[PDB]
């Protein structure tokens, strides 16, 4: 019998001594936006070094 | 009533249609009268399986509310 699956939202809680209480950020890698990159280049006249 | 004539009942729906007429209350005993010869012609002793099906009888839809089952 398939039966239909009813699904509360259900809150999920705790309490206060239950509450742990942080767990500290030590960085990773620098945190980059850029980066280098080679690319061709082409002179003036529009031809190629 | 016309179900209680068509199984072959005559003279109690008589009984319960020259009631209706007047509704008194001094005449009703004789309905709870009926209502308790009902009860002693036995048990409907039927099978496990027969007698679990008419409750294991289930229509089930994706179209009833939430806002109803989340209240309730």
């Amino acid at each position: 019998k398939t039966i239909p699956t009813f699904e509360p939202k259900e809150s999920i809680l705790k309490k206060l001594e239950d509450i742990k209480p942080e767990q500290v950020k030590k960085q990773t890698k620098l945190f980059r936006i850029f980066e280098p990159r080679q690319l061709p280049v082409y002179r003036a006249n529009g031809e190629k070094e | 009533l016309d179900n209680m004539r068509k199984a072959g009942l005559t003279d109690i729906p008589k009984m319960i249609q020259d009631w209706l007429v007047d509704c008194s209350i001094e005449k009703f005993p004789l309905m709870a009268k009926i209502y308790s010869w009902s009860f002693h012609v036995g048990f409907r002793k039927q099978k496990m399986l027969d007698a679990a099906l008419d409750q294991l009888k289930t229509e089930y839809t994706e179209d009833v509310d939430d806002e109803m089952y989340r209240e309730y």
